[PDB]
């Protein structure tokens, strides 16, 4: 597993521990597992996957912001 | 023994044959020339592992138990599973063909295939030694005949569902127009849908005989060539690559025929 | 090699081994797996009726 | 002899050309298979059934010229 | 004799090309039509559909000269 | 040419690949079935939960 | 005589070359269309419209070169 | 023999070669062209005046390359 | 006389281009393959399954040439 | 006689491999150019103006190529 | 004899093929090694793991038609 | 008469290569000459003085190539 | 006799074909280490000590064919 | 004497494949410097030390076969 923040300018919005995730970046559908190489990437409007370890699905929904 | 080796792999190609008109078994040099001459020793093992197939599943498919199934049935439910989904992912319509052919083709060759693996010389040794019988070569799918048997099946079948699925009308407007669109281009569209049609299925059958073919034939070839002590090294890993060989040639049979006869009908 | 007769042998061993799987084989298998499928769905049916 | 020894090098070229054409067409689109379950792993299932059907197209015409290379080296001889 | 004889080398000759240009043309537009759908899995049917109509116009001339080689094999033998 | 020998080299060989695919190839498929077993017998479990 | 044989090897060559270079480009010239389309795809129509109009222009060599290796096949020899 | 069979060789040569280099060269072209193209939906005349100068000059060589292989087919021989 | 070193040159031009095939096709995938495992350390054990997958398929002409080379060289001298 | 009628083979070649390496160095270049112009549509003049200057320098060597071919082809055969 | 330049020219023709696949087919592997080293340089002991393992697969065909190279070279001289 | 002849076809050889190599050498260096100007172009005199340095190395091993072709030409005749 | 001739250009033909191999492979090696190094000029020294490790591997069969080819010019021609 | 005119022959493929691949091996490389110099110009004469001694391998092969192409040439004939 590993960390994920989902951080606005005014509140934090998810801080658990994440198996892996999904987002559409703005060049596509992107999946990240753990150890996945440093990258930075805006993301489009619209749902993110979480699936918490143990396997909890949740969706949260973003207006946007930069990965 | 007067063997050079160049005639052993010469006697090794060579297959059994019956004269349809003389019912004549035929020489290890001298063939008929008449067409009418049945590869008897693959219509044997191809009809024996049909059976056997058809014998598993049956069995099976009379006992089949609903509840905790079985370590057996679990290995014949995983395979229809298997083939279901795929089937299922690329197939939309109702026909009820598609998901049995799909099976048969996929088992069907997967054992074929799995009956190169044996030692080259000892069904050979068993057949000319005890029943006296001039020629064996044992694998069914190594021999065109066949590979082409079943891709010219397919071709029957692709006709059949692009003309009961969208009838001449539609189907010629598809091989005339497309994709050019216009009369002067209708002559040239002819050919190349023509073509291209006859392409799908022949290739189907000659890329399974040709895999399954050399593959043999390197079998052939290190047994022949080369001492007992050095034929081992070289032995494994071509048998090792082979077993990814024999499953991928299968499973690619029964991917695009999936595939033809769904782009076909839909 | 040899384009041979066996081409008409072997489509005919095709053919009925298609057919006896087509109507044997493949309905009762695919029936007794999904009725399994279905009713452990009809487990998770039973849970959400008794919560609501 | 005069007539056979020459089919020999036909057939070489038909076999060595296909060869060629059909290795290095299947590794570019493996390639782009590799990157593909790379970005999206989920993916991989439904992307290897996508990649056995361009496949099936690719080595389509290789395959016709190892048949024929086959039958030339084979059965002409 | 050398009219029979080198007609087999032109077929094969004529077949190894045709396998080379399908094969990387189809090749080359299959892996960005799977890098594509890897990126976009929803357009994955809009974009197959678009991938076998130009893949059509890319296949169309090498079963022009695959055609031709296999009347110069067989016809005029 | 020694056809006794290329007998006993193809035996070796055969020898050989057996102990390769029996050990290395057979427990991936063993554990696959069992896989599924465990999977239905957990599927069948919870549902016959929720009927109570 | 002996006069035709060589007839039917630049054919051969011609038609091959020809089947590369149109089977090649459209394959590039598609593989890239394929990327805008699956970025923009309410653009398809407009993209497949400029498409059409550099895809008549690869191809205009390799028509003229089978067109003649026709004309030296069927009609010459 | 030894006169007109290897102008007809020649003349193939010359039409294959330009067969390739016109279909590859415009289909790069072409293809960084559409990538534009989906790049800026605004800009397709703009950006397709620029492409029919440089295709231009990529296509004058090989037609100057044609021109000579219809003067070996039609003219020498 | 002339029939050995024609065999031994037609199984020469099978092997040289059946090794080009291969080594240039496994390259490519090679690379990419590369760059996602730089991308998705953990997933290396997977993707290197996908390899293998692919690989046998890019694999699959080279061996069949190389095999009727050495029936070329070995088994009609 | 053949002394002349072979020199043709020869400026077929000469002017045919100096076509594919203009045509395609060229293509690479102005689909360089062709990006740079669709990145900055503000800059297009000095980007013609540059690409024009390396063009030059990529002509030279294909044009004294199909210079010498001409020259053998009329003055030499 | 006359078997003896053939047999060389074989020999050389087989190796030199040989040794452009497995040149390039390294290179082009070893681009993406580096480039993926040069962005996480804490990888390269786990990247160079993986390089060796695909290059093993690279080198199997290059290395059998060397090696028959070697033995049309030496022992059949 | 043939000892001519063979020196010209050397020659068409030695300069069609040359122009392939000096072609595609400069076009891709030019290339990413073009794509570093048009990222900046403030810096274009600057990579202008780097890229003539560069060139000048691709640019010479094809040059005296061809000056060997010329004397071949018309020294050795 | 003939035979030194046809052995100088075996020879000719095996070192040609490696100076290609080599040439290409460490100049796409090489300049993905200089991207390498502009994007972590700091590690200039660790990517030019793998670097080293690469080519070595990418050279080891193109010195083969260089050594064969000074092994047929010097010691049997 | 036949064994003046060969060995033009085989100095001319030499000096031909040696100029082909030098050329582009340094085109490319050349490239990815330019590129990396149009990102850090202030790095420039770094990327130029490791430019040359690249370079330096690359040319190691090609300045072998162009100087056993003049050996041939010259002391040979």
């Amino acid at each position: 597993t590993y960390h994920l923040d989902v951080v606005s300018a005014e509140q934090q919005m998810f801080s658990g521990l994440v198996e892996k995730i999904q987002v559409t970046g703005s060049e596509g559908e992107l999946g990240i597992y753990p150890g996945h190489a440093p990258l930075l990437t805006a993301i489009k409007p619209g749902m993110i996957r979480i699936v918490k370890q143990h396997g909890h699905e949740e969706f949260i929904y973003l207006s946007g912001g930069i990965l | 023994e007067n063997m050079t080796p160049q005639d052993y792999i010469g006697h090794h190609l060579n297959n059994l044959q019956l004269d349809l008109r003389t019912f004549s078994l035929v020489d290890p040099q001298n063939p008929p020339a008449t067409f009418w001459t049945i590869n008897i020793d693959s219509m044997f093992f191809s009809v024996v592992l049909g059976l056997l197939f058809l014998v598993l599943f049956r069995s099976v498919a009379k006992k089949a138990t609903s509840g905790v199934p079985g370590k057996f049935q679990t290995a014949i439910e995983l395979v229809i599973g298997f083939v279901n989904g795929s089937v299922k992912d690329m197939y939309h319509g109702k026909s009820k063909l598609i998901a049995p052919l799909a099976l048969t083709i996929f088992v069907w060759v997967f054992l074929m295939n799995l009956m190169d693996l044996l030692p080259i010389d000892l069904l050979p040794y068993i057949a000319e030694h005890v029943l006296g019988l001039p020629a064996l070569r044992v694998v069914p799918s190594a021999d065109v005949n066949v590979t082409l048997s079943m891709a010219l099946g397919v071709f029957i079948l692709i006709l059949f569902y692009s003309i009961k699925m969208k009838g001449i009308g539609g189907f010629t407007k598809e091989l005339t127009l497309q994709p050019f669109n216009h009369w002067a281009f209708i002559p040239v569209n002819l050919i190349l849908e023509g073509v291209s049609l006859l392409s799908k299925p022949v290739s189907l059958g000659l890329r399974l005989f040709g895999n399954m073919y050399a593959g043999e034939l390197i079998f052939i070839l290190i047994a022949g060539l080369l001492p007992w002590w050095s034929q081992w090294i070289l032995n494994v890993p071509w048998a090792i690559f082979h077993i990814l060989i024999i499953t991928l040639q299968a499973f690619i049979f029964m991917v695009l025929t999936i595939v033809y006869l769904s782009m076909a009908s839909e | 090699m040899n384009l041979n007769a066996t081409i008409l042998g072997q489509a005919i061993a095709f053919v009925l081994f298609v057919l006896f799987a087509m109507k044997y084989v493949w309905p009762p298998l695919m029936a007794a797996i999904e009725k399994r499928q279905k009713e452990i769905a009809d487990g998770l049916a039973s849970a959400e009726r008794a919560h609501k | 002899n005069l007539n056979m020894d020459l089919l020999y090098m036909a057939a070489a070229v038909m076999m060595g050309l296909a060869a060629i054409g059909a290795a290095i067409g299947i590794g570019i689109l493996g390639g782009k298979f590799l990157e593909g379950a790379a970005r999206q792993p989920d993916l991989i299932p439904l992307l290897r059934t996508q990649f056995f059907i361009v496949m099936g197209l690719v080595d389509a015409i290789p395959m016709i010229a190892v048949g024929l290379g086959l039958y030339v080296m084979f059965a002409v001889a």
